[PDB]
């Protein structure tokens, strides 16, 4: 994988996780890479070294970003990302890199201690438990997103409604542009099929 | 009747708006954990009737009293956990040192979660890289 | 801080679907407006609120997640009523032109609230149901164009006739408009 | 995402500059760039001739589709037609603003290329918020939309999105 192919994934990465509705997988492969073509750069005729510069702040930009979105989804959705990761089939890519595990596990022991300290434990016996999992929302696949389709795919299933006799499919051709529910396509978000935009 | 007192705790926070954060409502909170209190003290007493006294008329002020103390709950939690989601933006906004000003309207408790969350983030993002990893608090806009 | 809305993750509302969200605020403040009531049996010691018990068939006003909480498919406790603002009269008047109503007078949680409205089990629930949505519908292009300043228009007159879903929906068009605009500056 | 991250995407469009100075090829993450040599053209992402540019060390030159007669008959062009047509690129709307703020100067008839962009803009947002009414109108649940570039699907996109996201629950929230 050409660097130049590296800081294209990300920045695919960085929108696809700025548009979906739920934490897409982890990507230690471009994170770890990134990060040492960062340092490697960092081993440093001015103007060839502005230049230089210029073009590693851009591609730090695009990581910070990306890490920032990735612990905002995992915050908001702490239980559900936590029960999901715990239930992923041995074998099946994982949503959260090991740091964000254990950032997730922390942020999930510091909120219920609070809680139970603050006031759950000084409520009546039997209401002093409250289950984050179904207090807290979950993520809504049926959020809807803009995509670009960089990898043809016939037969997406659009569901306008409750009633399944209105469902219908499309045809997704290379280079083009759509406004869909993201939960049908989630697929394709994860093979790089589609990109949200 | 009951939850009045709750619903002046979610007022009071929906009020304040770019995620400012108003003075620890000490005796709203207190004063709601003392209601739940009595409504469950009530209920006990009436469930007794209604299991020694054949009082089963007494059902649908015990589902009433019951239905409002899961809300004095809910009210209790949202508000609570609303300023969590308030003092974790102060973390991103004003940095690992709080103005004292911000500080003051804190909870002890909330400092403490306030804390240990400061500590989680510093050390995720000590493990991104080799040295010190990366400080995602920076870098907040596009290159210029 | 200005910029401190971005690191701020409120939880959004929940309302307009199957059920609220727990810790939404918004849904807290829209399920204690109150709902019309009949008690369909008397209530012991609670008459102070409105052995000192509250007769049967007396008519209430409960504030929605009371209501909900005491009801059931069958009349065992209360029968709830349905607000007029969500009755044929004002559907159909809604029907004529969405945008004439003042949806924050008759809200604010116009929406949400109607949306929960739907767990009494109503004959009507089908025609509550779709008079929410074509009553969306029917306002959605008046807060686009308002939103993203179409028209050079003063908005004031047309965001304090807004529900508070739909201001919130207009917040977003502004910010998007504006955030280009000044892209397009500086 | 804000207009600030939709100019940095379109930052790494190839333009074409004049540089007044002498530099070897550079190797850089994603792409080598020159020889640079005095007075002959040579082509460097949007990014670095701005930069380049501030520094004094290069001309900027319009692109091609960047010219007013051709302007005209695109805009012409769009209003005849129902959708959204092809654009003379996919950040028109950035390279008119980054060239025009940055090298005006080197941009002929600026001023009516700005007029022109602008009224390129405004009469496809018109078609967006026509198209978004009808879209609505028959409670759609799947539109394509071929032609529209990313800086005018992220200014109406969250919008858009929020309200089909309103509309799919109040059209589920009996079943």
């Amino acid at each position: 994988l050409t660097p130049a192919e590296l800081i294209e994934r990300l920045e695919q990465a960085w929108m696809n996780e700025k548009f979906a509705p739920e934490l897409l997988e982890s990507k230690p492969e471009i994170v770890e890479c990134v990060m040492e073509q960062l340092e490697h750069m960092e081993e440093n005729e001015d103007l060839k070294v502005s230049i230089h510069q210029m073009e590693m702040e851009r591609i730090r930009y695009v990581l910070s970003s990306y890490l920032r979105c990735r612990l905002m989804k995992i915050e908001k959705f702490f239980p559900h990302v936590l029960e999901k990761e715990k239930t992923r089939p041995e074998g099946e890519p994982s949503s959260l890199s090991p740091e964000e595990l254990a950032f997730a596990r922390e942020f999930m022991a510091n909120t219920e201690s609070y809680l139970k300290n603050v006031a759950l434990k000084h409520m009546p016996p039997n209401l002093q438990k409250v289950d984050l999992f179904r207090a807290v929302p979950k993520p809504d696949l049926d959020s809807y997103v803009f995509l670009r389709v960089r990898e043809r795919q016939e037969n997406i299933l659009v569901e306008p409604d409750t009633d399944e006799q209105r469902d219908y499919v499309i045809d997704l051709e290379k280079g083009s542009q759509h406004l869909i529910r993201y939960k049908t396509i989630a697929p394709l978000v994860a093979s790089g099929a589609v990109q949200l935009i | 009747m009951f939850c009045e007192k709750a619903m002046e705790l979610i007022r009071e926070l929906h009020r304040a708006p770019e995620g400012q954060l108003p003075a620890f409502n000490e005796d709203g909170l207190r004063q709601v954990l003392e209601e739940m209190k009595a409504l469950y003290e009530q209920n006990q007493s009436d469930v007794n009737e209604a299991k020694s006294g054949g009082r089963s008329d007494l059902i649908p002020t015990i589902k009433f009293r019951h239905c409002s103390l899961l809300r004095n709950r809910r009210c209790t939690v949202a508000y609570l956990y609303d300023r969590l989601l308030r003092i974790r933006a102060l973390r991103w906004e004003y940095g690992s040192v709080l103005p004292n000003a911000l500080r003051f309207h804190m909870a002890a408790e909330e400092m403490e979660w306030f804390n240990n969350y400061k500590r989680s983030l510093a050390t995720y993002m000590r493990s991104l890289g080799g040295d010190e990893g990366l400080d995602i608090t920076q870098d907040m806009k596009p290159p210029k | 801080g200005p910029h401190m809305s971005e690191a701020y993750f409120r939880v959004e509302s929940g309302a307009l679907g199957p059920e609220e969200n727990f810790l939404s605020l918004d849904d807290i403040l829209m399920s204690h407006e109150k709902l019309p009531v009949r008690t369909e049996t008397a209530m012991p010691r609670l008459g102070a609120f409105f052995d000192n018990a509250v007769p049967q068939g007396s008519k209430l006003e409960l504030p929605l997640w009371l209501a909900k909480g005491l009801f059931d498919n069958k009349r065992r406790i209360l029968s709830v009523e349905l607000p007029k603002i969500y009755q044929e009269g004002w559907r159909t008047v809604f029907s004529a032109d969405p945008n004439v109503v003042d949806l924050h007078k008759m809200g604010p949680h116009f929406y949400g609230f109607g949306s929960q409205l739907l767990h009494f089990d109503s004959p009507e629930n089908a025609d509550i149901s779709q008079s929410l949505l074509q009553t969306f519908i029917g306002r959605f292009r008046r807060i686009m164009d308002s939103s993203q300043n179409a028209y050079n228009e003063d908005t004031s007159a047309l965001v304090a006739r807004l529900d508070e879903m739909e201001r919130g929906l207009f917040q977003t068009g502004q910010k998007g408009l504006n955030d280009f605009q000044c892209w397009e500056k500086g | 995402m804000d207009a600030a991250e939709v100019e940095f995407l379109a930052e790494k469009e190839l333009v074409t500059i004049i540089p007044n100075f002498s530099l070897d090829k550079i190797y850089l993450i994603g792409g080598d760039l020159g020889p640079f040599n005095p007075g002959l053209p040579v082509e460097v992402p949007l990014w670095l001739a701005i930069n380049l540019k501030q520094r004094q060390k290069c001309r900027l030159l319009p692109p091609e589709w960047m010219d007013v007669e051709k302007l005209e008959k695109m805009r012409d062009h769009e209003r005849k037609e129902e959708t959204f047509t092809p654009m003379p690129s996919p950040y028109y709307m950035e390279l008119t603003k980054l060239l025009l703020n940055h090298a005006s100067d080197n941009i002929p008839k600026a001023d009516e290329i700005r007029t022109l962009v602008k009224d390129m803009w405004d009469t496809r947002i018109a078609k967006l918020r026509v198209s978004a009414d009808s879209f609505v109108r028959q409670q759609e649940a799947h539109a394509k939309l071929d032609n529209l570039t990313l800086m005018e699907i992220n200014t109406s996109g969250t919008f858009l999105t929020q309200a089909l996201n309103h509309m799919y629950k109040l059209r589920t929230n009996l079943q």
